[PDB]
């Protein structure tokens, strides 16, 4: 999500009218914040 | 469930109009075609016709052509008939039965589930 | 369309009784049989083809042949005294036969 | 003609998942070897569909619990029968279904589909009484234990019956802009479990210009009189497991893929998940490695 | 250029009773209007605008002249009678007692509208002809509803109860020829159809011609004109 | 809902939308004209 705060995703998505397939993309363990935006579904790794 | 309880034996003079009916008092008057069969001693059973209350279509028999006037009204929840031109030889016991269906070609799908106690009629001359 | 049957039939108690209801083109016509006892109104024992309605003991059975209908009786008892009438709904009309009276020694 | 076969405690969820069904041809134009995106009412992929049984044979001797509640329409219904003994014989539709507005009735007898968008009342448990005619299973005739009136009757229609291994049937009902269209599909499935791990198209059959208001609907079940009890208290009947499903349609966009023969081989939703959504924006069923942008499609 | 033109149309020669749609003695009321589906009919729209018996053929959908060379699927007609000064009020969206309470045409409507005067047919003075005079809520296009509720003449709501601030406002009809134009009932019939290109059983009075294959031709199938070469294909079309 | 007004056609805004905005400033002009000239009262239409 480009230039979107990770904490503001649940409010922005309007979860009250979303299928569960999209709800899993609003929370979990594989949530990472980047200068390009919020990345969900990818596991951050130290190595380059 | 239909009991088809009717009146008891009646005494009347020959050549007079004959009126007989069966009243259910049990299940719904509709949803069950009502038929009548005549039982006589040493003569077998005689079928004259049937009437469907809700449909209102009545079928007559070959020998009872024009001698019966069958009517049935749902509001009264009773089926009654007018019989005339009756002779002593025609005297017998009349019975009434249900058939569980209310359609013309569907009476073939059932037998006579329930019968009546039988109302004997005596002709005085 | 016309039904003719023997006037009466006699059989010893506890035996198998076979009753024939012959007529004209009654096979492939799905005949039905009724029962009537002395002093009691007729009751339905065989419906639509040798089929026995609920609440009736498993004593009446039979089959419909090419041009004849047969009824088999099992476990005949003293209280089986009744008259059997075979009828069918032909040409939107019902025809009732003379009927047979069962005699038990 | 009606009875009171209603004494139980309803199980509210009574639902399972529909994996990939509900796709139907949205137009009458033939297409082949082309992928078309069609914004229309549709059933969601991997959706939740009701799993009413209506015949709960359980216990030491079993029982015949009856359950065919009225269901809201919600601008579209997906239905399946998956019957084995041909015991589901149509549907009922209406607003309140009691002498107020027009109500649609469907019955599937031997050789006559009876359509009646006419004003009459429905009891709490409309159903159909069928007998096997000496077990010959040929005449197989029914009964009008569905209603008691035909007042102010407007529309009628008759044609070849919709009804002709598990015999999985699928129907789609849609009351849009005054036109009622019934789509259908017949498919046999060997498995006796829930809907199969497969996909099949769903063709239209007939369109009805009923032009009425529908908000609730009910299913009609053919029941057999196992035994006639003295003092009839609406004795229990028997049809067998009465296993039917219900689905709810919503307005979304699907991508429909046509083969050379013109039949649909597979489809992908544009809102199920980002992967399927990514297929829609690319209008292709294969997505190569990379990063892509997708457009919002939620309501 | 194509060598010749080919027209292939369904074969129909039966004329269904349009008089029952136009010459009918009694038309249904506007609040409860009757819809008749026209199918397998030899439609002849040319007997309407040029007919000397009618003097009003206000079409709305398409050009009536080109209606005699088109094949239509699921043609529908509706018959109803209005008081008459509402003929101009049949526009797609108007303020009145019929645009939103009795009949509503969709904005994307494809059909013509037919009307004509009914003076000797509904006025003589015969006051036994009645139609809905008021309604509360709106209706969606191609929707019908029947419900009679007493108008609230004051603040107190009276639902079929006679009392304070609630009396009988209705008055007997006065249909007579003396009344000016607009008050007399007009018989209104609207033709409705769609051109979504489905199989069609209704077509104009156009004579079909022989089919020639494998040659550049100016074909016309079910009113779908075009030019090209006609051949056979192995693809299978579904029955619909 | 009144039959008194037999000619009520709005130009710049749909009549049904009048019940969605509160104005506080509306210029109302009242005058009597011949019926045949009712059509003449419109934006930029020539006439006497
Ligand atoms: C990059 C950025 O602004 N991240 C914000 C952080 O500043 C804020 O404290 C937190 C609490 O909502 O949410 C996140
Ligand atoms: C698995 C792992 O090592 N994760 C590291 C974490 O230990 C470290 O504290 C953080 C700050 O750079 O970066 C990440
Ligand atoms: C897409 C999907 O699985 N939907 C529901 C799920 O949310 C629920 O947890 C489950 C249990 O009934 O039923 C199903
Ligand atoms: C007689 C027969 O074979 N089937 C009948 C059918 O004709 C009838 O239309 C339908 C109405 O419910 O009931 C069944
Ligand atoms: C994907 C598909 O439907 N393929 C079939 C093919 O197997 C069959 O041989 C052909 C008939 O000519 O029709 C097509
Ligand atoms: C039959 C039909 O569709 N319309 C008829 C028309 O033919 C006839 O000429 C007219 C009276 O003259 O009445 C209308």
């Amino acid at each position: 999500y480009q230039d979107v705060n990770c904490t503001e995703v649940p409010v922005a998505i309007h979860a009250d009218q979303l299928t569960p397939t999209w709800r899993v993309y609003s929370t979990g363990s594989n949530v990472f914040q980047t200068r390009a935006g919020c990345l969900i579904g990818a596991e951050h790794v130290n190595n380059s | 469930q239909v009991q088809l309880v009717q009146s008891g034996a009646e005494v009347k003079k020959a050549g007079s109009s004959v009126k007989v009916s069966c009243k259910a008092s049990g299940g719904t008057f509709s949803s069950h075609t009502i038929t009548w069969v005549r039982q006589a001693p040493g003569q077998g059973l005689e079928w004259m016709g049937r009437i469907i209350p809700i449909l209102g279509i009545a079928n007559y028999a070959q020998k009872f052509q024009g001698r019966v006037t069958i009517t049935a009204d749902k509001s009264t929840s009773t089926a009654y008939m007018e019989l005339s031109s009756l002779r002593s030889e025609d005297t017998a016991v009349y019975y009434c039965a249900s058939l569980q269906t209310v359609d013309t070609a569907i009476e073939k799908y059932y037998g006579m589930d329930v019968w009546g106690q039988g109302t004997t009629v005596t002709v005085s001359s | 369309y016309e039904l003719t049957q023997p006037p009466s039939v006699s059989v010893s108690p506890g035996q198998t009784a076979s009753i024939t209801c012959s007529g004209d083109k009654l096979g492939d016509k799905y005949a039905c049989w009724y029962q009537q006892k002395p002093g009691q109104s007729p009751v339905l024992v065989i419906y639509q083809d040798n089929k026995r309605p609920s609440g009736i003991p498993e004593r009446f059975s039979g089959s419909n042949s090419g041009n004849t209908a047969t009824l088999t009786i099992s476990g005949t008892q003293a209280m089986d005294e009744a008259d059997y009438y075979c009828q069918a709904w032909d040409s939107s009309t019902a025809v009732f036969g003379g009927g047979t009276k069962l005699t038990v020694l | 003609q009606c009875v009171n076969l209603t004494t139980r405690t309803q199980l509210p969820p009574a639902y399972t998942n529909s994996f990939t069904r509900g796709v139907y041809y949205p137009d009458k134009v033939f297409r082949s070897s082309v992928l078309h995106s069609t914004q229309d009412l549709f059933l969601p992929f991997f959706s939740n569909v009701t799993w009413f049984h209506a015949i709960h044979v359980s216990g030491t001797n079993g029982t015949k619990r009856f359950d065919n509640p009225v269901l809201p329409f919600n601008d579209g219904v997906y239905f399946a029968s998956t019957e084995k003994s041909n015991i589901i014989r149509g549907w009922i539709f209406g607003t309140t279904l009691d002498s107020k507005t027009q109500s649609l009735l469907i019955v599937n007898n031997a050789t006559n589909v009876v359509i009646k968008v006419c004003e009459f009342q429905f009891c709490n448990d409309p159903f159909l009484g069928v007998y096997y005619h000496k077990n010959n299973k040929s005449w197989m005739e029914s009964e009008f234990r569905v209603y008691s009136s035909a007042n102010n009757c407007t529309f009628e229609y008759v044609s070849q019956p919709f009804l002709m291994f598990k015999n999985l049937r699928e129907f789609v009902f849609k009351n849009i802009d005054g036109y009622f269209k019934i789509y259908s599909k017949h498919t046999p499935i060997n498995l006796v479990r829930d809907l199969p791990q497969g996909f099949s198209a769903l063709e239209p059959l007939v369109d009805l210009p009923i032009g009425i208001n529908i908000t609730r609907f009910q299913t009609l079940l053919a029941l057999h009189r196992s035994y006639l009890t003295p003092g009839d208290s609406s004795s229990g009947w028997t049809a067998g497991a009465a296993a039917y499903y219900v689905g709810y349609l919503q307005p979304r966009t699907f991508l429909l893929k046509y083969n050379e023969n013109g039949t649909i081989t597979d489809a992908v939703d544009c809102a199920l998940d980002p992967l399927s959504e990514t297929k829609c924006t690319l209008k292709s069923f294969t997505v190569e490695k990379g990063i892509y942008q997708t457009s919002n499609f939620r309501v | 250029q194509p060598t010749e033109s080919i027209v292939r149309f369904p074969n129909i020669t039966n004329l269904c009773p349009f008089g029952e749609v136009f010459n009918a003695t009694r038309f249904a009321s506007v609040y409860a209007w009757n819809r008749k589906r026209i199918s397998n009919c030899v439609a002849d729209y040319s007997v309407l605008y040029n007919s000397a018996s009618f003097s009003t053929f206000k079409c709305y959908g398409v050009s009536p002249t080109k209606l005699n060379d088109l094949c239509f699927t699921n043609v529908y007609a509706d018959s109803f009678v209005i008081r008459g000064d509402e003929v101009r009020q049949i526009a797609p969206g108007q303020t009145g007692k019929i645009a939103d309470y009795n009949y509503k045409l969709p904005d994307d409507f494809t059909g013509c509208v037919i009307a004509w005067n009914s003076n000797n047919l509904d006025s003589k003075g015969n006051y036994n002809y009645l139609y809905r005079l008021f309604r509360k809520s709106n209706l969606k296009p191609f929707e019908r509803d029947i419900s009679t509720e007493i108008y609230q003449a004051g603040s107190t709501p009276c639902n079929g109860v006679e009392g304070f601030n609630c009396y009988f406002p209705l008055q007997s009809y006065g249909f007579q020829p003396t009344n000016g134009v607009g008050y007399q009932p007009y018989r209104v019939v609207v033709l409705s159809f769609e051109l979504l290109h489905a199989p069609a059983t209704v077509c104009g009075p156009k004579k079909s011609t022989n089919l020639v294959k494998n040659k550049c031709v100016n074909f016309n199938f079910n009113g779908l004109t075009g030019t090209g070469v006609l051949t056979e294909s192995n693809k299978k079309f579904l029955p619909f």
